[PDB]
């Protein structure tokens, strides 16, 4: 495997820590959600174009079209959220329990 | 996984101290796992008490791995009965006895005395016998 | 220098991601994530993509601007957060640069590095091939093939794209 | 929510599931569990509350990240093999993240934090659909996957849940929560004999279906999200506490109930591999799930408890609606037990 | 390497704009200068409180059909294809369906602000 | 494994078509027309074969016919091919449309001299067949042995000897 | 639970982006065409038990030609080697690899 | 796993033509009458929930349950035969197949044999 890959996967690594450590605002984890996506992305996009698996040139673009679905979701939970509690903040999902 | 080669490579009732060491840093690493879980589901107020957690729960995990070890390989010198669990049941009750003196109550020192020695001679005879807790699916 | 540009971007592909997974403001994390898009269709474009590199890129500059947008709306704070601005986002970014800086000397360095996997430092332009593509551009041609030959992707992505705007009416109706 | 959307939406889910059943490409599983996730958002907040939108947004999360993982996974195998045909996975550290994801998504311990706070917040038929049809999926994969799983891990993590699914129930008093330790346990369970024989996750996963089912239609008739609530249940409709009282035996595993038979073949299958220890813990550890489904039963039907004066207004009245399956799905969940070879026809 | 030599060029003549901006004039800031603008007066409130979005729901939607728009482009090297019918059958099908969402939304009330 | 045997340089040395690309294409059709023999033996050589080092001599072959199909243009068609080529250089693309009327100078002055005719459109595209003396390889992939099947569908089914026999079920 | 519906109905909903080695517009191959196709017929009605072991020549130089891991450390021992040598002072890169000579067109 | 791979398995097929050599189920089957017993459990279960008379309301309703759960249990019992019937029929093609790994065994009598005697004093 050549750096790139080595790159690559540790931007995926660094998104997945990011998300699993929240902070406050629960945008920053939908926007960590993303970046891991697009890490994603670039690794699916690099091996089919270095295999040259033409017929698989279009699953980045799949890929894509899922992780925009997605991330609508979670804006359109996140704009709920806020519309209940007036901030995006992750503390304020504590009524349910254990 | 190499703590664990660590241990078994040592012949038992033999170089005391290397066993004592290895069973140290088992208990070390457990320790460690377990203020980690510690740390992230019951969150510490400060980083100098999380730091305090992570020391409590470590040294005592390492306090019981070193008795044990010690216990065991010491018996089984004295005893010179390499393959007894006797040893085994012997270091466990040790470390239990030890974890009773880390959080200063007689009854967790009994029950964990009981509980940890039979699961170290139980340790020890699925050594002898060859029990498998994972079984490679054969069918 | 020219030899690495892959790797450069690379690098500042990472850097990006620990810009945004530190977790400023998400102004600020928007912004990496945006320089990292671009940065990945740079990547993609050395390797043949221009199409697929474009593409994120224009689908990410949409997507952030709705990110923005929401921010200002609902992820908004009195005093935003930089990099800069709290110990922890600090120390989140300085820990990934020093990460990222640790793994890309090492592997620089020493010939094969393998932190999880194996990775050899030579150039990505030995893994390369020699043929030649003719009259066509092969992204293109397999990209198109969604409509030829993946009609069953098409059916599942049309299905779940419609379902998805049902589905937010429905999460934002709020009774 | 229009009936009609909410008729579409629960068929997307299910056409999700299908999709993961039916694929042969990674890719399309995926896209599977991503529709699941789509559809399943908007259903489990079909009542608005806080806590609905709570719950949908922290299985949005965990699922999203069980995805993003599982995706990972993908491209790593794709990397190593250059194969997208769902088969033996050809690297480690893939089927390693391949299985994390799948736990999460199942809910397997270390990764069940999220399951009882999700079912506490959502109504008690989307706490059916969440705990009866969601787990289909991540079975079938890790079924189809079953040759590559590291037997220790998948283990592991059975045993985890077990034990988890069975403490944390000691201490609910809340009915959804108890269903929801108690689904960890049964899918810890059901995760043991992956390694071994699929066709035991199979039968255990059928059992646990109906049983839940079962349990879950007498929840919505009787109206009970509570243990107390479920106390007065004795006043106006006993049948219904007396069936859940035999459909909590069953559930755990007292023979000669239905429950009882999912246990002991995976018993057996696990003694046949030389595993003893395992089978052992796990059949032992199954007490505490008696322990509070013997509580919840004691409340129930066996003793009876205080009822309110306003309970007389609802003895003049009927209930209105229907569940044609109860019945039969009672039937099927105590009294199947005699019936066990017929554990060859899903084979 | 042509398009980098065009981008840093472009940069570097905006970066040295800006600093002959802000080094060739003279300066005499002092704090009401440099005060936010009012209209005259001084603001109540800052301008890093939240500002409601009422098209919050059409800003989704957009993220959901810049999906489309990109599913879409591949279409001119698509009519290239020798199954012409089966492409323009899941062309149609796609627009179709995004019309389809796009009703959906304006029927339901959701393209109206607020 | 084992060494690959790379041919020496003194077998792969060959006399080169030194024109530009912009010559070739000007003469691309009559090219084609009139060295498809050679080219097409060739090209079959490469595509069963599958190894470059396999065909070399048919490539030698190839360069050969096009060293004489250039001959005989510079013999009797110099001048206005090499304003048609000239006209081609031009163009960014190379396009055929903007010389036309040198390409028709060509085109007649060929058609006298040496009788060559323009094929048409959509002729040198046709699939055409090769005679040839070589071999077809019998296993241009070089691969081993497939593993040998496992054995299957014995026979009749019969009932199980004493039903399920699990545990205690008799039937 | 697997349902090779695909199957029952003659459908292939998915199957043409399995492999490499299947159909591609325009008749395109693949990098690893060769390899993969070596290896899809060794390893046919089998099983994946015997694949696993049967095959292992065929999947390990599909897995070459598709990573160039072996081919690269090749490379980049040869690459030591020769800087190595340069920096003793015994070798001398021949012109034309200099770029003294016109490449072969 | 097991059979789920066996060659010339038809996908999501009940019962392969070839189980037809197989004798049916008898319709007086034990496992069949359990199958109705639990039909009629079934409705009786149906008219406790319903607060109907619990063993003279619904008589088609009952029938009905009888019925279709006596017919499911028809296929269910046959499919079952089927597979185990498959099961015996490669066991032993495998044990022919590979004699050296099944291989007779000499038998001895007990008067050959040496059992200790281990006495209960």
């Amino acid at each position: 495997m050549p750096l790139v890959y080595m790159n690559i996967i540790m931007a995926f690594a660094i998104a997945l820590a990011g998300l699993l450590m929240y902070r406050s605002h629960l945008m920053s984890s939908l926007l960590c959600l993303e970046g891991m996506m697009l890490s994603l992305f670039i690794m699916s996009t690099l091996i089919i174009l270095n295999t040259h698996f033409t017929l698989a040139n279009m699953m980045p673009i799949i890929l894509l079209v899922f992780a925009a679905c997605e991330a609508a979701l979670g804006l359109s939970l996140l704009v709920m959220v806020s519309n209940t509690y007036g901030t995006d903040y992750v503390q304020n999902l504590n009524l349910l329990q254990c | 996984k190499t703590l664990l080669h660590k241990y078994s490579d040592i012949p038992e009732g033999t170089e005391c101290h290397r066993k004592a060491y290895a069973s140290t840093s088992i208990g070390g690493a457990t320790g460690l796992i377990v203020s980690a879980y510690s740390i992230a589901l019951k969150p510490p107020a400060s980083f100098l008490e999380g730091v305090a957690r992570t020391g409590r729960y470590t040294f005592t995990s390492a306090a019981i791995g070193a008795i044990f070890g010690l216990t065991s390989c010491i018996s089984a010198q004295v005893r010179e009965k390499p393959d007894d669990p006797l040893n085994y049941f012997i270091g466990g009750c040790a470390g239990g006895l030890t974890l009773g003196a880390r959080t200063r109550s007689y009854g967790i020192g009994a029950a964990a005395c009981a509980y940890m020695g039979l699961t170290a001679a139980l340790v020890k005879m699925g050594q002898l016998e060859g029990w498998q807790v994972f079984a490679e699916p054969k069918v | 220098m020219t030899m690495y540009i892959a790797f450069i971007l690379s690098t500042i592909f990472v850097i990006g991601f620990v810009g945004f997974s530190s977790k400023p403001s998400p102004i600020y994390g928007g912004l990496g994530l945006i320089v990292s898009g671009g940065v990945g269709c740079g990547i993609v474009l050395n390797f043949g993509g221009s199409f697929l590199g474009l593409m994120v890129f224009l689908i990410y500059l949409g997507g952030m601007l709705v990110v923005f947008g929401y921010t200002t709306a609902m992820a908004t704070e009195m005093y935003p957060e930089v990099w800069v601005s709290n110990k922890t986002v600090f120390g989140a970014f300085v820990s990934g640069l020093m990460m990222e800086f640790c793994m890309v000397y090492y592997a620089l360095k020493e010939e094969e590095v393998e932190i999880i996997f194996k990775f050899n430092g030579l150039g990505d332009w030995v893994i390369y091939d020699t043929g030649d593509s003719g009259f066509f551009s092969e992204e293109a041609m397999g990209i198109a093939a969604l409509y030829s030959y993946g009609t069953w992707l098409v059916i599942v992505t049309g299905w779940s794209l419609l379902i998805g705007v049902v589905v937010i009416m429905e999460i934002t109706r709020g009774n | 929510m229009n009936p009609i959307i909410y008729t579409t939406l629960i068929m997307t889910v299910m056409s999700g599931t299908m999709l993961v059943m039916i694929s042969s490409h990674w890719l399309l599983i995926w896209i599977g569990f991503e529709m699941n996730l789509l559809a399943m958002i908007p259903v489990l907040m079909k009542n608005f509350n806080p806590r609905a939108t709570e719950a949908a947004t922290k299985y949005f999360l965990t699922q999203a990240t069980a995805s993003m993982m599982l995706m990972m996974a993908i491209i790593i195998n794709l990397l190593y093999s250059g194969q997208w045909t769902i088969t033996k996975m050809f690297n480690p550290v893939a089927m390693t993240m391949m299985t994390m994801a799948l736990a999460m998504k199942l809910g397997l311990s270390p990764f069940h934090f999220w399951v009882p706070e999700v079912t506490q917040g959502i109504s008690l038929q989307a706490g059916l659909l969440l705990l009866t049809w969601q787990k289909l999926a991540p079975l079938s994969v890790l079924c189809q996957i079953s040759q590559s799983i590291n037997p220790n891990l998948m283990l592991t993590m059975a045993m985890l849940s077990i034990l988890i699914g069975g403490w944390g129930g000691l201490n609910q008093t809340q009915l959804r929560k108890i269903m929801a330790y108690s689904s960890i346990a049964h899918m810890g369970w059901m995760t043991a004999v992956l390694p071994y024989n699929t066709t035991m996750t199979i039968l255990n996963l059928l059992i646990y279906i109906t049983m839940t089912l079962a349990m879950f239609m007498l929840l919505i008739h009787s109206s009970a999200t509570t243990t107390l609530s479920l106390s007065h249940t004795w006043n106006k409709m006993p049948v219904i506490t007396s069936l859940m009282m035999v459909t909590l035996l069953s559930m755990g595993g007292l023979p000669p109930l239905s429950g009882f038979m999912p246990k002991w073949m995976i018993i057996q299958e696990m003694t046949k591999n030389e595993s003893i220890i395992m089978p052992t813990l796990m059949a032992m550890t199954a007490l505490l799930n008696l322990y509070f489904y013997m509580r919840l039963a004691y409340s129930s039907s066996l003793t009876m408890f205080p009822s309110t004066n306003n309970m007389k207004m609802k003895w003049q009245f009927e209930h209105t609606k229907q569940m044609k399956l109860l019945p039969t799905m009672i039937v099927l969940s105590t009294l199947v037990l005699p019936m066990t070879p017929a554990l060859s026809s899903l084979n | 390497m042509n398009i980098m030599l065009t981008l840093l060029t472009n940069v570097t003549l905006a970066s040295l704009l800006v600093l002959i901006a802000f080094w060739l004039p003279q300066l005499n800031a002092y704090s009401e200068k440099t005060s936010p603008y009012e209209c005259g007066f001084d603001p109540m409130g800052s301008a890093r409180l939240p500002f409601s979005m009422k098209f919050f729901l059409v800003a989704i939607t957009f993220l959901l059909f810049d999906l489309e728009i990109a599913l879409l482009l591949p279409l001119p090297w698509a009519s290239q294809t020798n199954n012409l019918k089966t492409m323009l059958t899941m062309a149609l099908f796609l627009l179709i369906l995004l019309a389809a969402s796009l009703a959906y939304e304006w029927t339901q009330k959701g393209l109206e602000w607020a | 494994p084992g060494i690959v045997e790379l041919p020496t340089l003194e077998d792969l040395k060959v006399q080169e078509v030194k024109v530009s690309s912009s010559v070739l294409k000007a003469a691309a059709h009559h090219y084609g027309a009139q060295c498809d023999k050679p080219n097409k033996e060739f090209m079959l050589c490469r595509w069963e074969e599958k190894d470059p080092r396999r065909c070399l001599e048919e490539g030698k072959l190839v360069n050969q016919c096009a060293l004489d199909f250039f001959r005989q243009i510079k013999r009797h068609c110099a001048e206005p091919f090499t304003e048609y080529w000239t006209c081609i250089d031009y163009s960014g693309l190379q396009l055929f449309r903007h010389c036309r009327k040198q390409q028709a100078k060509f085109d007649e002055c060929v058609l006298d001299k040496l009788g060559w005719v323009r094929p048409d459109l959509g002729e040198l595209s046709k699939v055409t067949k090769v005679k040839t003396d070589r071999p077809l390889p019998e296993n241009p992939y070089h691969s081993r042995a497939r593993p040998e099947p496992n054995p299957e569908a014995e026979g009749d089914l019969k009932p199980a000897k004493h039903g399920s026999r699990l545990f205690f079920w008799t039937m | 639970p697997f349902f090779d519906v695909q199957k029952r109905l003659g459908l292939d909903l998915d199957r043409w982006m399995t492999i490499q080695s299947a159909e591609q517009p325009h008749k395109i191959p693949g990098r690893c065409h060769a390899f993969e196709k070596e290896w899809i017929e060794c390893a046919h009605g089998i099983g994946g038990i015997r694949a696993e072991k049967e095959c292992k020549i065929e999947f390990d130089d599909f897995v070459e030609c598709l990573l160039r891991q072996k081919t690269m450390k090749r490379l980049s021992a040869i690459k030591r080697q020769r800087d190595k040598l340069i920096k003793e002072g015994k070798y001398t890169p021949p012109p034309h690899h200099l770029g003294k000579e016109d490449p072969r067109p | 796993t097991m059979m789920s791979g066996r060659p010339g398995r038809v996908p999501l097929q009940f019962l392969p033509n070839e189980a037809r050599s197989l004798p049916p189920p008898k319709l007086t089957d034990p496992r069949l009458v359990y199958m109705g017993f639990l039909g009629y459990c079934s409705g009786l279960i149906d008219n406790a929930i319903r607060r109907r008379p619990v063993v003279s309301a619904g008589l088609h309703r009952q029938l009905l349950y009888v019925t279709s759960f006596v017919f499911f249990g028809y296929y269910l019992l046959k499919r079952q035969d089927y597979m185990y019937a498959l099961r015996d029929h490669d066991m032993f093609a495998y044990v022919k197949s590979h004699p050296e790994d099944f291989p007779e065994k000499d038998k001895k009598t007990y008067g050959e044999i040496l059992e200790e005697f281990h006495p209960v004093r």
